[PDB]
């Protein structure tokens, strides 16, 4: 643990990236987090929204 | 653009619609800009036979 500082930095960055990646699983209010399902399921006028 | 359809198919005259008329007879673009006007013509287009 002596080099904690350096390790800490790494950890922080990793967390950011991890968080970023997990944000791909969020619908953000849409009907599905999967783009292809939205494209295939709804009509273009509402799939666009 | 003038034509005649049946009432149930009036819904199909709109951007991003599917069905008989939209697929095979008259298709509007998804980004259509303009107006659609429809009125009953039973007295004019119907015949006893």
């Amino acid at each position: 643990s002596a080099l904690g500082k350096l390790q800490d930095v790494v950890n922080q960055n990793a967390q950011a990236l991890n968080t970023l990646v997990k944000q791909l699983s969020s619908n953000f209010g849409a009907i599905s987090s999967v783009l292809n399902d939205i494209l295939s399921r709804l009509d273009p006028p509402e799939a666009e929204v | 653009d003038s034509f005649v359809i049946r009432g149930d198919e009036v819904r199909q005259i709109a951007p991003g619609q599917t069905g008989k008329i939209a697929d095979y007879n008259y298709k509007l673009p998804d980004d259509f800009t303009g107006c659609v006007i429809a009125w009953n013509s039973n007295n004019l287009d119907s015949k006893v036979g």
